[PDB]
C-alpha cells in the first residue's frame, strides 16, 4: 500500500506484533520495482 | 560499541560476516577475505539502524524449510538479534507469511546487505 | 589502504536522488574510472547513499580522495575514503 502525501508517495507506518511502530518511508517519484 | 554481523542462506550456500575490526569474510567453492575501511563499517551500521531490523521479532516468520534457511545475526552495542527463517527469494514469498510487513523489512535489509557485499567482494577480487 | 585485484574508493553521504552521472561528473576529472557502483535501495528507488569508485591507478584514486572528500554532490557534502585496508 502506498499513501500519497503532499510531497509524494510513501510506505505507511505499520504496527509490529509487539505494539511498536515501523516508520513510514518516502518512495522516489515515479518509482515501482 | 560492540558490533557483529553475519548472514547465511542455503550443501549450497552463501555466507558473509563482518567482525568488529572490519574483517569481511565471504563464502559461496569461493572463500574471500578482506579488511574494509572504517567508513564502510560506519555505512553498514547506518543502513542497519535505518532498517529498524533490530526492533523486529522473527517468531511469526517461516522456520527453516526444506528448500533452505536463512540466518541473520547482528550485534550493535548492547542490542542484538538472531533470526532464522526459510529462504525468501521474492516479495511474493514474503507477502505470504503471517507478518508480511515485518518479513519485508528483513527481506529488504538482506537485499541491501547483499548488494553492498557483492560490490565489495566483486570489485575487490574482480569476481 | 589496500589495492584491489585497481584501487577502490568508498564514497558516502551521497544525496538520495543522485544518479550515476552525479558520480561520473565529479570523479571523471581525476582519472579513468573502471567501475562505479552507486547502489540502489530497491524498496524506495533512491540511491542507498554510498558508492564504490574504482580508478585504474593508485595516483588517480589518491588524487580523487584528496580533492573530493568534502566536495558536494547536489548540495550535500560527500565523504571519500579508501574502501579497503591492510589487516
Ligand atoms: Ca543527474
Ligand atoms: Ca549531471
Ligand atoms: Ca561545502
Amino acid at each position: 500500500t502506498y499513501l500519497q502525501s503532499s510531497e509524494g508517495k510513501f510506505i505507511p507506518a505499520t504496527k509490529r506484533p509487539d505494539g511498536t511502530w515501523r516508520k513510514a518511508r518516502r518512495v522516489k517519484d515515479g518509482y515501482v520495482p | 560499541e560492540d558490533f557483529y554481523l553475519r548472514y547465511y542462506v542455503g550443501h549450497e550456500f552463501l555466507e558473509f560476516e563482518f567482525r568488529p575490526d572490519g574483517k569481511l569474510r565471504y563464502a559461496n567453492m569461493i572463500r574471500k577475505e578482506a579488511f574494509v575501511h572504517q567508513s564502510v563499517m560506519e555505512e553498514l551500521k547506518r543502513i542497519i539502524i535505518d532498517s529498524e531490523i533490530m526492533q523486529e521479532d522473527d517468531l511469526p516468520w517461516p522456520p527453516p524449510d526444506r528448500v533452505g534457511r536463512q540466518e541473520l545475526e547482528i550485534v550493535i552495542g548492547d542490542e542484538h538479534i538472531s533470526f532464522t527463517t526459510s529462504k525468501t527469494g521474492s516479495l511474493v514469498d514474503v507477502n505470504r507469511s503471517k507478518d508480511p510487513e515485518g518479513l519485508r523489512c528483513f527481506y529488504y535489509l538482506v537485499q541491501d546487505l547483499k548488494c553492498l557485499v557483492f560490490s565489495l567482494i566483486g570489485l575487490h577480487f574482480k569476481i | 589502504p589496500q589495492r584491489s585485484v585497481g584501487w577502490i574508493l568508498f564514497v558516502t553521504s551521497i544525496h538520495e536522488e543522485a544518479q550515476e552521472d552525479e558520480i561520473q561528473e565529479k570523479f571523471c576529472d581525476y582519472g579513468e574510472i573502471k567501475n562505479i557502483h552507486l547502489n540502489l535501495d530497491r524498496r524506495t528507488g533512491f540511491s542507498k547513499g554510498y558508492a564504490l569508485v574504482e580508478y585504474e591507478t593508485h595516483k588517480q584514486a589518491l588524487a580523487a580522495k584528496e580533492a573530493l572528500n568534502g566536495a558536494e554532490i547536489m548540495g550535500q557534502t560527500i565523504q571519500v575514503d579508501w574502501c579497503f585496508v591492510k589487516g
